[PDB]
């Protein structure tokens, strides 16, 4: 199937990479408005790919703690674990470095992730 | 006037800006570990800098944080924040301090890692 010309196509997802920035919920819509979803990471593969294509980039990843009660995913899912989160917020975000946690009022890039058909 | 490799300069203070996350106080000692100190935006000028040298995606903590006990926002040159400046979006709790976006000032868990922004003379 493939993925137009905005998004990029890896393996069994497309996903899609912002240009200017928002806030987190600002974004969670953004991917909706496309039927999709803060670019939710599942594989091991899938992680290194975006590191590297976004290096000294800050992007949301739809990842978020309600309150206290424990990080998920946008679709529906608790988050199981096969990755850290530092940071001690309630919103994640991917840097080559690694993916840290904010209150995810601050105004930067996201990533959209939503399954290749 | 000058300062070491990949040290930007805007008027007689230089400006690292870090490439790992540590928090706050963390940050604050960092720069002092190259005498310096955390950013502490001076006037509008010093702001209308570090804010455009900011590419999307790109952020950092400050001199700027909570008080805890009449709660307000102060530099760590010790003197009161003025809205003649800008005011913080987010939160205005203790254990806040504050990082910089190349749009705005918001609040953040000073426990928490980001990467610092330091400056000196
Ligand atoms: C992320 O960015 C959003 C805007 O780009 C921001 O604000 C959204 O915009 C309006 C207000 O401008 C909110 O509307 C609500 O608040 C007004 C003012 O009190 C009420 O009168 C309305 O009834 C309404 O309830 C939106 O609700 C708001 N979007 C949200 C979060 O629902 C968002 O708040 C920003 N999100 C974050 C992370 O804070
Ligand atoms: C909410 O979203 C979650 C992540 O998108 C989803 O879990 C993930 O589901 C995929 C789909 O199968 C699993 O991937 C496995 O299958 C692919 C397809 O060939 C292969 O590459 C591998 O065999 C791979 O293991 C992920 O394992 C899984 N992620 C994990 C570890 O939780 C949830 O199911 C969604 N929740 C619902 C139902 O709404």
């Amino acid at each position: 199937v493939a993925c137009s010309g905005d998004w990029l196509g890896v393996r069994d997802k497309c996903f899609y990479f912002s240009d200017d920035t928002r806030n987190w919920t600002a974004s969670k819509i953004f991917c909706s408005l496309q039927k999709a979803e803060l670019a939710q990471i599942d594989t091991q593969e899938d992680m290194e790919f975006l590191k590297r294509y976004a290096g000294t980039d800050m992007h949301w990843i739809g990842l978020s703690r309600k309150q206290g009660d424990s990080w998920k995913w946008t679709n529906g899912t608790t988050f199981n674990g096969w990755f850290e989160i530092i940071g001690n917020g309630s919103f994640a975000f991917l840097s080559a470095d690694g993916v840290h946690s904010s209150r995810g009022f601050i105004d930067i890039k996201w990533i959209c992730s939503k399954p290749k058909y | 006037y000058l300062c070491p490799n990949d040290w930007l300069l805007n008027e007689g203070k230089c400006y690292w800006f870090s490439t790992s996350f540590k928090t706050w106080k963390e940050s604050q000692r960092d720069c002092t570990q190259l005498q310096a100190h955390l950013l502490v935006i001076q006037n509008l000028d010093e702001l209308e800098f570090i804010q455009n040298s900011l590419k999307p995606g790109h952020f950092g903590w400050i001199g700027l944080y909570v008080t805890f006990q009449g709660n307000l926002w102060m530099w760590i040159d010790e003197h009161f924040l003025v809205p003649e400046l800008f005011s913080v979006i987010g939160p205005t709790d203790d254990r806040s301090c504050a990082v910089i976006t190349g749009n705005w000032v918001y609040s953040e868990d000073c426990s928490s890692t980001f990467k610092g922004i330091c400056q000196r003379d």
